RNA sequence: GUAACGGGGCUAAACCAUGCACCGAAGCUGCGGCAGCGACGCUUAUGCGUUGUUGGGUAGGGGAGCGUUCUGUAAGCCUGCGAAGGUGUGCUGUGAGGCAUGCUGGAGGUAUCAGAAGUGCGAAUGCUGACAUAAGUAACGAUAAAGCGGGUGAAAAGCCC
RNA sequence: CCCGGCGAGGGGAGUGAAAAAGAACCUGAAACCGUGUACGUACAAGCAGUGGGAGCACGCUUAGGCGUGUGACUGCGUACC
């Protein structure tokens, strides 16, 4: 016979709340990108998005080690004459701390259409309250 | 045909005129 | 004896154009492009009969590691436990049991855990 | 003994090199002559 | 109840009544083969292996068909170096029909 | 019942006549005649004669009931082009393709 | 343009030492199949349940074949109950290929075994013909200049008045 | 005979074995250009394939996870001489 393939129209997804308070950035983000892809399910197919919906909260209280809070720099280029723009870690935390978790996870996810549809299942929040209480998110201990 | 047109080739384009009749 | 070429040339072109169906643009309409496309598809078929075994091995190992961690053991400890018990089930069948029969896979994980120590 | 039942002895009627007939005949693309130089030219080769 | 056996260097997971495409055996098209090297018999309560063979289980199958699969095309091409080979290949198989699992 | 009219070897490019033939496909024929009447292309003049001739061939040959008819199938094919010489500068000769069309209108009440 | 870990990230997910696990190739092994060279069980127009070993390949050498046109076989065999050719489908050979039929075609084709070649094309800024592309794009050939009424006509900025 | 300009071109009728022989005339290939239908395509990057593969359409057998067409997504993959 043939190897099982999870059909993308009967994949059962769940909802999880992770509190990112005081955890290391990438050491939380790799378990995020692991469960977003579906590597924790025995029915995992690489071309199907079998992963879970994940809600991350308190993302302005995420911890980094070393001297990285004043020295980890994020670079983006706008596409122009000068173009190169440059913000440190704590500036990103003061400015929009959802993008810290989202840049870490989007880097740890595959590229292409399916990796973006995996990134779409990540709901990051800088507060302690969220809006998906209808989804009944069971609590995840990451 | 016979108009020439380059400084010096056997046949290129060129708006000059001593090299160039294809 | 003079030999016209047109019939056998037409047959040799129609074979290549028949093997080029589905292709984009001149790759399915034009003999010069379709011949290169058919030979390139042949090289890919040769390379990917080898690549298929590697990819299915990767998928089987990813599903075994997923279901073993669903049961509380890593991949390497689980394969060590199935070697230290003399169990010859390959990774295709272990992935199939990991998908379809989770209680039988739980039995195999308990066997490998008891053999592991 | 009819005219469509005769046949030569084996080893009598070797075919002959036809040069320049594709990859798979062994003698396409320069046909046994190698690459450039005086010997591969038409009418080439030095005298006795 | 299903069962894992091993015929052509490969393993197969099969139930009562499936057709299995194996590599070619030297068995005629009417004889019921017996695979005595069975690696797992499973049910709600399952007989796995300890030592690698189930000692008290055996699988029996009616040989249905001998045949050959799709013609596959081997293309060896070496660019700019004046070399290609085309080759065909059809692989022999034996379709057996699993008539009995003996736990 | 299908009823075909053709203008074979029409002296217009196929690309020009297809732009007018895509106006009146699927339309009723009474509406398509007015669409072609108030269209300011030369191809409208060419394809209106073919449509009117299809109406008349339906009426005279077998047909029915001009209120019923639709323009179900209209297509333009490329015809035999004429080859002409166009002198250009510096003794260069271009060719002119004088492109012809075949215009086909199938009218059918059902 | 971050630009001297590929990247994300990492205080180990860094370095050294000790191990054991595991992944990892077209390597080795398992199952099936083909072929080349040297040789043993049965035994010859020798076939192999066999069994040792070998099988990447350019220039090049050697060996075996397929197809095309024409000639003999052949005033024979198929064919208007449908030949050649064209267009699909299926089956088959390790390959060049081959076989059988649907439709189109409307009068010739040719088994096998031999023979002879104007015998096989993708390239030569190849040659001839056809058709694309740029593209319905530039341009419509002196910047002396036209406007209206009537006529003819299927239709008039251009023809006649 | 009918449309049209006492056009060109076409539709009938008729001749014929045949107009899938109408003179732009046996056979009618390919490039090229269309019409209709099935599927895909408007958040997605590259020699356009290949390996896997969901869904859909249409034949299936009277379930059997297979054919034919398309191919979301995914691993690998920088033409030929």
């Amino acid at each position: 016979m043939k190897t099982f393939t999870a059909k993308p129209e009967t994949v059962k997804r769940d909802w999880y709340v992770v509190d990112a308070t005081g955890k290391t950035l990438g050491r939380l983000a790799t378990e995020l990108a692991r469960r977003l892809r579906g590597k924790h399910k025995a029915e995992y197919t690489p071309h199907v998005d079998t992963g879970d919906y994940i809600i991350v909260l308190n993302a302005d209280k995420v911890a980094v080690t070393g001297n990285k809070r004043t020295d980890k720099v994020y670079y983006h280029h706008t596409g122009h004459i000068g173009g190169i723009k440059q913000a440190t870690f704590e500036e990103m935390i003061a400015r929009r701390p959802e993008r810290v978790i989202e840049i870490a996870v989007k880097g740890m996810l595959p590229k292409g259409p399916l990796g973006r549809a995996m990134f779409r299942k990540l709901k990051v929040y800088a507060g302690n309250e969220h809006n998906h209480a209808a989804q009944q998110p069971q609590v995840l201990d990451i | 045909t016979c108009a020439r047109c380059d400084s010096x080739s056997r046949c290129g384009a060129x708006g000059k005129x001593s090299g160039x009749a294809s | 004896a003079r030999v016209k070429r047109g019939v056998i040339a037409r047959a040799r072109h129609k074979k290549i154009l028949k093997q080029a169906k589905g292709y984009y643009g001149a790759r399915s309409r034009v003999y010069r492009v379709a011949f290169q496309a058919v030979i390139k598809a042949g090289q890919y078929a040769y390379r990917d009969r080898r690549q298929r075994k590697r990819q299915f091995r990767q998928l089987w190992i990813a599903r075994i590691n997923a279901a073993a961690r669903q049961n509380g053991i890593s991949y390497s400890k689980f394969i060590n436990g199935l070697k230290k018990a003399s169990v010859e089930i390959d990774r295709k069948i272990l992935a199939d049991i990991a998908v379809f029969d989770k209680v039988a896979f739980t039995a195999l994980v308990e066997k490998a855990k008891a053999a592991l120590a | 003994m009819r005219l469509n039942t005769l046949s030569p002895a084996e080893g009598s009627k070797k075919a002959g090199k036809r040069l320049g007939r594709g990859i798979g005949s062994g003698l396409g693309k320069t046909g046994g002559r190698g690459h450039k130089g005086q010997k591969s030219r038409s009418g080439g080769g030095v005298r006795r | 109840m299903y069962a894992v056996f091993q015929s052509g260097g490969k393993q197969h997971r099969v139930s009562e009544g499936q057709t299995v495409r194996l590599e070619k055996l030297d068995i005629a098209t009417g004889e019921t083969v017996e695979f005595a090297e069975v690696l797992m018999i499973a049910n709600g309560e399952e007989v796995k292996i300890g030592v690698p063979f189930v000692d008290g289980g055996v699988i029996k199958a009616e040989v249905v068909a001998h045949g050959r699969g799709e013609k596959v095309k081997i293309v060896k091409f070496r660019r700019r170096k004046h070399y290609r080979k085309q080759q065909g290949h059809r692989q022999w198989f034996t379709d057996v029909k699993i008539t009995g699992i003996s736990a | 019942m299908e009823t075909i009219a053709k203008h074979r070897h029409a002296r217009s490019s196929a690309q020009k006549v297809r732009l007018v033939a895509d106006l009146i496909r699927g339309k009723k024929v009474s509406q398509a005649l007015d669409i072609l009447t108030y269209t300011n292309k030369k191809a409208a003049v060419l394809v209106k004669k073919v449509l009117e001739s299809a109406i008349a061939n339906a009426e005279h040959n077998d047909g029915a009931d001009i209120d019923d008819l639709k323009v179900t199938k209209i297509f333009v094919d490329e015809g035999p082009s004429m080859k002409r010489i166009m002198p250009r500068a510096k003794g260069r000769a271009d060719r002119i393709l004088k492109r012809t069309s075949h215009i086909t209108v199938v009218v059918s009440d059902r």
